[PDB]
């Protein structure tokens, strides 16, 4: 059963280092968006005003 | 060169836009149809031709 603790708190411990790695890809996915945001502004302006 | 103008947040979402007139352009048969018919804008035929 400690052997269980152990491998149990070391697979918290990954779980924790999950969180951060997820949180900064999804971080860094929202900034990409927020870019894709003006970008599609950059869409309706390169709607060329149209003509 | 249609003058479109970009409305849609979607994409070609648009107006067409048409100008044809210009200070050659005047009683349009088909064009300019001799010194009539966008010429007289033009050239004026009141010199002697009118006495």
């Amino acid at each position: 059963m400690r052997g269980q603790i152990r491998g149990l708190e070391m697979a918290s411990k990954n779980s924790q280092d999950g969180i951060s790695l997820i949180q900064t890809a999804e971080g860094a996915l929202t900034e990409t968006h927020a870019i894709l945001q003006r970008v599609r502004e950059l869409v309706v302006q390169a709607g060329n005003t149209g003509t | 060169k249609n003058l479109v103008f970009q409305i849609g947040a979607n994409a070609t979402q648009q107006i067409s836009v048409n100008i044809e007139d210009m200070g050659a352009d005047a009683l349009g048969i088909k064009e300019a149809d001799g010194s009539i018919a966008a010429l007289h804008s033009v050239n004026d035929l009141d010199v002697t031709k009118f006495a």
